[PDB]
């Protein structure tokens, strides 16, 4: 109290006085954009999620004593806000309340009164008119709420004030979304809920409970329009179906719902990591890279953030499916440490022709490979410890003999030497091709890639990407 | 590449000097 | 699944080897180990890869956590097999045919030999045109067999003097390539229209 | 009410597409 | 050293002689463009992030 | 901006190109490579 | 004091890690350590090389004896003399520094640079105390230090003096070359080589010559080349001087191979024996290996390997092995053969090199409004 103590008295009052007036100025101002100019999608709604996302997590973690968040509690405990005048009694209880939670002491919440502090606030006349301040006031609790973590009849505070907010967002899904479209807000809301509650069956048995009410949500989505609920919902219903090591694949090559066709450069780029997943385990290997390539080019502003960290590590993995490597760990991290040293270790004996030393990695760092899920690459990798020989031979020498291809490529038998070569034709790795008369292994014909009309088609695509910029800013633009 | 890039980046300069002039306006009506 | 393996028929053996993959699709799984199982994952690991199911091989190994490397030689036996159709190695796929834990494979692995042999063919019906029956036993297999008659009657590849005739299996290209015109005079059009007529 | 604000959400549709043709349409001509 | 357009061949023995293509004015002032373009778009880049 | 997919998370300086190329093929590049001619 | 004091730090570098090399370093330097009162460092310098002698505590008192000579000098100074900034308490106290510059570690000499830096008002004074911090991060390469005072000396200080900057252009690629930039901004401003006295701020004149004709090859080919260092005769004086460095240059530009690998054998051999070495030996030679093999290559679109096995060196089969290695390396544009043995070449015409460079630079651009199209529009 001498130590500590005296610095107790600033951490609740200008977090009480300006970061309340974050969400009175917003919740206050996305209202009224709901009401007039509805298409508020270039609005404040964005940021204030990117914020909910980002600030309101470290603005405050506990439920902030001192009546802070432990006093949004006794604040909205008393809400009416029906009529214009009772919106006015209450703006006058917006400035009474907020005052005596600045001065004195209301409803000290000490992590136990959560139900009490779902009735209360939900009961004294709260609306479905403002459901997106119900929806945000419940929403936001979730958060001291879980990440206190204590766990101790805090499941049941969990999962009683999802479904009272999943009860309201279904209020608000069969009963007069007049101009209003909550979806926006309630995405992330849904997904907000979900990333714990499956949480909540990671301390606890399996999650499948989930996936049944979220194919529900995803069936009373798509059905009105998509406006991001078929996208969000999409990648949550693909995690754990992903996330479990049954059989499990199939289920997605067989879901066409592939597109949600603007994702606002966040959805769009997770999207692609799952897709990318899939199709390498089917040995789609070319396509999966490329759209790995895709995944990992569009959202690298971060901060050393973890899924960037595994993005760039599949991607060289199914590029050593396909015999290149590039340049990695040009970027150390802080966390990039731990995940440079087995993979570049494993690429130098992979470029190398050497194999005990590669059983030597598999027994030295199998624990951190079965961590991160890619148990199969040792049925699949040594496949391509001669596929990269044989494509670097293909691309350095023009016409090979194939008794001089199997004592550089190791192979200890000229006769095989065909086989190799035939499973690499067959399958595409070089355009080469083999006389079968006297060991010749001749390459292509020569470079015409100017005067046989390809320079067209890479320039028919850059004019249907740029000058569709072109038309679709124009629309974008002029709003008034 | 010169007739169709250039002319979507005057179209997207109109953008910036649109969405600026519109909320500048806007948050500043009261 | 037992009885029709051994009755040789193909729709079903699928179709009951299903609904026993659907009874380990359990959700509420108590079930005491039937010691059954790894085998008939390994009937079903190699069938599929017998006919040709590479992607849904590989899709299907995802449920193991560890009998595939640690023991379990019923399902070691197709992943090792499935390992060496990748590198370079035919041969020792038909050499390694009379090893089996189980019951024999029979109804598997001929199939499985016989989606080998065409891909054997498919590589030495090319143009390339002429070898001798010396190549027969190395490329395709087998010191004089019935399967050089087999051959003989299904395909050509007649043995004449002492020289297999495989045809040119080459093609003609007949090309202009300014023949894309139309589409290319098409091509340009669109261009030119979403250029204008947003006014 | 529930079936005035129908037709009254369709006049107005049909009216609204009228003034955006011949805007369209308009400033064509006026090009020239 | 520039002084003669020709190439050699220790294959044959044999001197060939050819010419030069002088039509890379077009392509050349297209691609400085397109260092022209991408500071522009590093000035509407911060332009946007300056404010919104 | 979290995704909730975090879970888990001249020395060296410019090499790793010209590493990626040669690593290890005698470096001293001159008891072999400029002695060929005792062997010719 | 700081002045002959880096060839101290080449024989730090020379007998610590070649491990063979135990035998002429110390014969040189620890007679040399027991001159100049070298007390502070060479405690672990000591550990690494031979392990103990008892003249430490003979100069402990004796370094104890000129820094309390001159501490009761400039605390007599301070409390008698009342001048300030740049008085005789300034130059004493620089004196202590470069008492310690010479003697102790570099913290006790940093601290008090820093102590005597916000007590100047001239910058020549100032430059000169940036010249003590750059030499004494290059004794130590510590390449925190010397990023920091660099551009201290570029913004802070030289928009005034003038021609005592040309004594830090050699510092900035001195920098250079113990970096990995051995490529173009070590070879530009070492090309004014008008700076000739063996100083403190010209560590040495000869040396510096192979220093500028060793990176020199690397930043051109042939725009020139020939001008600035064959054609130059200021240069052409001191390499008249060494032979083994002319007979280098000249194997090279008059197309000399197998002279030049003989040539290029000693370089490396004897770049050994350097202290900002690390980034030279392994990425300098196979980058002029693969110089070499270009120009060659050039002139020519028919060769045969088995030309390269006299005009050349000779091993019909290191040829072989090596070019596979580079060609698969994206580098050195031509196609190796086998049986024919024919080292067909591959270049590009103007429209395939043009073509390329747009659909790089085109999706570079593409990409770069792909993505501000979407912070835009939400």
């Amino acid at each position: 109290p001498p130590g500590g103590g005296e610095q107790e008295p600033p951490p609740p009052p200008a977090p009480q006085d300006v970061e309340m007036k974050e969400e009175a100025a917003t919740g206050g101002g996305s209202t009224g954009e709901a009401d007039g100019k509805t298409a508020a999608a270039a609005a404040e709604h964005s940021q204030r999620e990117l914020d909910t996302v980002t600030l309101e997590d470290i603005k405050e973690h506990v439920k902030q004593l001192e009546k802070a968040v432990s006093g949004k509690e006794p604040r909205f405990v008393l809400r009416a806000l029906r009529m214009l005048p009772s919106t006015s009694r209450r703006l006058n209880h917006y400035v009474l309340y907020k005052a005596v939670q600045g001065f004195f002491t209301s409803n000290n919440a000490t992590r136990d009164f959560l139900l009490p502090f779902l009735e209360e606030p939900m009961d004294t006349e709260a609306d479905l008119q403002f459901r997106p301040r119900t929806g945000k006031a419940a929403s936001t609790p979730l958060l001291p709420e879980v990440e206190a973590y204590l766990q101790l009849l805090v499941v049941i505070f969990m999962m009683n004030s999802k479904r009272y907010k999943e009860a309201q967002k279904i209020s608000d899904d069969l009963m007069q979304k007049i101009s209003t479209q909550n979806r926006r807000a309630l995405d992330l809301v849904a997904a907000k809920c979900y990333y714990y509650h499956a949480r909540v069956y990671e301390f606890l048995d399996k999650l499948d409970v989930v996936r049944s009410f979220l194919h529900a949500r995803l069936r009373t989505a798509t059905l009105r329009h998509d406006a991001d609920g078929q996208a969000t919902l999409l990648n949550l219903l693909l995690r754990n179906y992903l996330h479990y090591s049954l059989y499990d694949q199939a289920e997605k090559l067989v879901s066409k719902s592939v597109f949600p066709e603007q994702a606002n450069n966040n959805e769009w780029a997770r999207y692609l990591y799952y897709t990318g997943r899939i199709k390498a385990i089917q040995l789609e290997y070319s396509e999966a890279r490329r759209t790995m390539t895709n995944a990992l080019r569009k959202a690298p502003q971060h901060t050393a953030v973890g899924f960037k960290q595994t993005v760039h590590k599949l991607l060289i993995v199914v590029e050593l499916l396909l015999g290149e490597i590039p340049d990695r760990l040009q970027f150390r991290q802080p966390s990039l440490k731990r995940s440079l040293m087995p993979y570049f270790l494993l690429t130098q004996a992979v470029r190398t022709g050497n194999l005990a030393k590669f059983n030597q990695v598999l027994d030295q760092f199998g624990e951190k490979f079965q961590a991160d899920g890619t148990y199969t690459l040792i049925i699949r990798l040594r496949h391509n410890v001669i596929k990269t020989g044989v494509r670097m031979i293909s691309l350095s020498y023009s016409r090979i003999s194939l008794a001089d291809i199997a004592q550089k490529l190791q192979l200890d038998s000229p006769e095989d030497a065909e086989f190799i070569v035939a499973k690499a034709i067959r399958d595409g790795v070089i355009e080469a091709s083999i006389n079968h008369e006297k060991g010749y292994v001749q390459s292509k014909e020569m470079i015409d890639i100017y005067s046989t009309r390809e320079p067209q088609l890479a320039f028919h695509q850059r004019i249907s990407f740029c000058l569709d910029i072109h038309n679709m800013s124009v629309k974008a633009m002029r709003f008034p | 590449y010169l007739a169709s890039l250039i002319r979507s980046v005057v179209a997207l300069h109109n953008l910036i000097n649109n969405k600026i002039a519109n909320r500048d306006a806007e948050k500043k009506e009261g | 699944a037992q009885w029709s393996i051994l009755r040789k028929d193909i729709p079903s053996f699928e179709r009951y080897m299903a609904q026993l993959k659907c009874y380990y699709f359990d959700y509420k799984e108590q079930l005491p180990e039937s010691a059954y199982m790894h085998q008939l994952l390994g009937l079903n690991l190699l069938f599929l890869l017998s006919q040709n199911r590479v992607a849904e091989f590989h899709t299907e190994l995802e449920r193991l956590p560890a009998k595939d490397i640690q023991t379990n030689v019923y399902i070691k036996h197709p992943v090792s097999l499935e390992q060496y159709l990748m590198e370079g190695s035919y041969n020792k796929v038909f050499l390694a045919k009379g090893n089996i834990p189980a019951e024999s494979y029979t109804f598997f692995i001929d199939i499985l030999l016989d989606t080998i042999r065409d891909e054997i063919a498919g590589c030495i019906e090319k143009a390339y045109e002429k070898i001798l029956f010396t190549e027969a036993t190395r490329i395709l297999f087998f010191n004089t067999p019935k399967k050089m008659t087999d051959y003989a009657k299904k395909r050509g590849w007649v043995l004449g003097p002492n020289n297999y005739y495989s045809f040119a299996s080459q093609q003609q290209k007949p090309e202009d390539t300014t023949i894309p015109s139309t589409e290319l005079a098409k091509q340009v059009i669109e261009y030119a229209r979403q250029l204008e007529m947003i006014v | 009410d529930l079936y005035s604000r129908y037709k009254k959400l369709q006049q107005e549709l049909e009216f609204l597409e009228v003034q955006e043709e011949y805007i369209k349409d308009e400033q064509k001509n006026l090009k020239k | 050293d520039k002084k003669f357009h020709g190439i050699l061949d220790q294959g044959e023995g044999v001197l060939i002689i050819f010419d030069e293509p002088p039509v890379d004015k077009t392509y050349e002032a297209a691609l400085e463009t397109i260092q022209n373009m991408s500071k522009v778009v590093d000035s509407l880049y911060n332009k946007a992030k300056k404010l919104t | 901006m979290s995704e909730k997919k975090q879970p888990v998370d001249e020395d060296n300086w410019d090499d790793d190109n010209v590493e990626d190329d040669f690593s290890n093929q005698l470096r001293a590049e001159l008891e072999k490579h400029g002695y060929k001619m005792e062997t010719s | 004091p700081k002045n002959p004091d880096l060839r101290i730090a080449q024989l730090r570098f020379l007998l610590s890690l070649p491990e063979h090399r135990g035998d002429a370093a110390v014969r040189d330097e620890l007679m040399a350590a027991v001159r100049d009162n070298n007390m502070a460092p060479y405690y672990e310098a000591l550990c690494k090389s031979l392990d103990w002698q008892i003249d430490v505590d003979l100069l402990n008192k004796m370094k104890k004896a000129n820094e309390d000579e001159l501490k009761r000098l400039d605390e007599e100074l301070e409390d008698a003399e009342k001048n300030l900034g740049e008085s005789e308490i300034r130059d004493a106290m620089m004196a202590k520094a470069e008492y310690l510059c010479r003697i102790g570690d570099k913290e006790g000499a940093l601290t008090a640079f820093r102590k005597t830096y916000d007590k100047t008002v001239a910058l020549g004074h100032r430059l000169d105390i940036v010249f003590y911090l750059l030499r004494i991060g290059l004794f130590y390469m510590d390449n925190d230090l010397i990023t920091r005072n660099t551009e201290k000396a570029k913004s802070l200080i030289e928009e005034g003096g003038d021609w005592d900057r040309r004594n830090r252009l050699k510092v900035y690629q001195g920098l250079y070359c113990v970096a990995i930039r051995d490529f173009k901004q070590a070879a530009e401003l070492f090309l004014d080589t008008v700076s000739t006295f063996t100083s403190y701020e010209l560590m040495d004149y000869k040396t510096f010559v192979t220093y500028t004709v060793y990176v020199s090859m690397i930043a051109l080919e042939r725009p020139d080349l020939r001008e600035k260092v064959i054609k130059g005769a200021e240069i052409l004086e001191v390499l008249h001087s060494l032979p083994a460095v002319r007979q280098y240059l000249f194997s090279l530009y008059e197309c000399r191979y197998s002279v030049f690998f003989q040539s290029l054998a000693v370089v490396e051999q004897e770049m050994k024996k350097d202290w900002l070495f690390a980034p030279h030996y392994r990425y300098y030679v196979r980058e002029m290996r693969i110089h070499a093999y270009s120009q060659l290559l050039e002139s020519y679109r028919s060769l045969t390997l088995g030309y390269m096995a006299e005009a050349f060196g000779v091993g019909v089969e290191f040829i072989d092995q090596e070019l596979s290695r580079f060609i698969a390396a994206g580098r050195l544009h031509c196609k190796i053969d086998k049986v024919n043995e024919i080292v067909e070449t591959n270049r590009p015409d103007s429209k395939n090199w043009q073509y390329q460079e747009t659909i790089k630079k085109g999706d570079l651009l593409l990409n770069r409004v792909q993505k501000l199209s979407r912070v835009i529009n939400m």
